[PDB]
């Protein structure tokens, strides 16, 4: 009859701040993310369809004239089962076509992170061959992935609203070390073959 | 988001 309330883990939890930078050859900027909700994919019902994270983004200095600029993202979790790697094996709902890739960007931008075993890559399978049966399930790896995109822009990280160009079409592949708390992201937009390199630590 | 290239 009942659905399990799910979990929350000591570096993805309501209320965490990370701080950090997202930067490539012309670009550097100071970031902070603050996690909003969590809602984390722990089984196959209704709920594992909505965001399994919600937060913002704050650039600081975007431009000479903004001091703050605060976006409100919304995010999915890697579990391997539903939600695997390979993006386009995602559920066909809607709302979660703006997190499609190719399978060769899911595939490199994932093992760019460098933490997989050397062993056994194939791009046709729908976790790219990195979960198997001696695999621990997602929540007890040491490193966690996400898909997070900016959906909102805020005025303050209160929260009301006040985002559509091509300089928004893309999304974030992330990574969490749960030992260590820091996190890796690149931001790959589709129609440019470079990414933004983000690196963040708990605050 | 796509972030300008403010070292250009
Ligand atoms: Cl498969």
């Amino acid at each position: 009859t009942y659905r399990s309330l799910g979990r929350h883990l000591d570096f993805l939890r309501p209320g965490l701040r990370f701080g950090g930078s997202q930067s490539s050859k012309y670009t550097y900027y100071t970031v902070e993310v603050k996690i909003d909700t969590v809602n984390l994919p722990l089984y196959k019902d209704s709920r594992s369809l909505d965001p399994h994270v919600t937060g913002t983004f704050t650039i600081k200095n975007l431009t000479p004239v903004l001091d703050k600029v605060v976006t409100l993202f919304e995010g999915y979790v890697i579990n391997y089962n539903q939600f695997p790697l390979c993006s386009l094996h995602w559920p066909a709902e809607e709302t979660l076509d703006p997190y499609m890739a190719q399978r060769e960007s899911d595939c490199s931008h994932w093992k760019r992170f460098g933490h997989f075993g050397s062993d056994n890559w194939s791009l046709t399978e729908r976790n790219f061959g990195q979960y198997n049966h001696e695999s621990a399930e997602f929540m007890n790896q040491r490193y966690i992935y996400l898909k997070w995109k900016e959906r909102f822009l805020l005025d303050d990280e209160e929260q009301e609203n006040l985002l559509e160009g091509a300089s928004f079409e893309g999304f974030y592949y992330v990574c969490l070390d749960q030992l260590t708390g820091s996190v890796e992201g690149y931001y790959y937009h589709p129609a440019c073959e470079l990414f933004q390199k983000l690196e963040l630590v708990p605050t | 988001f796509w972030l300008p290239a403010n070292l250009w």
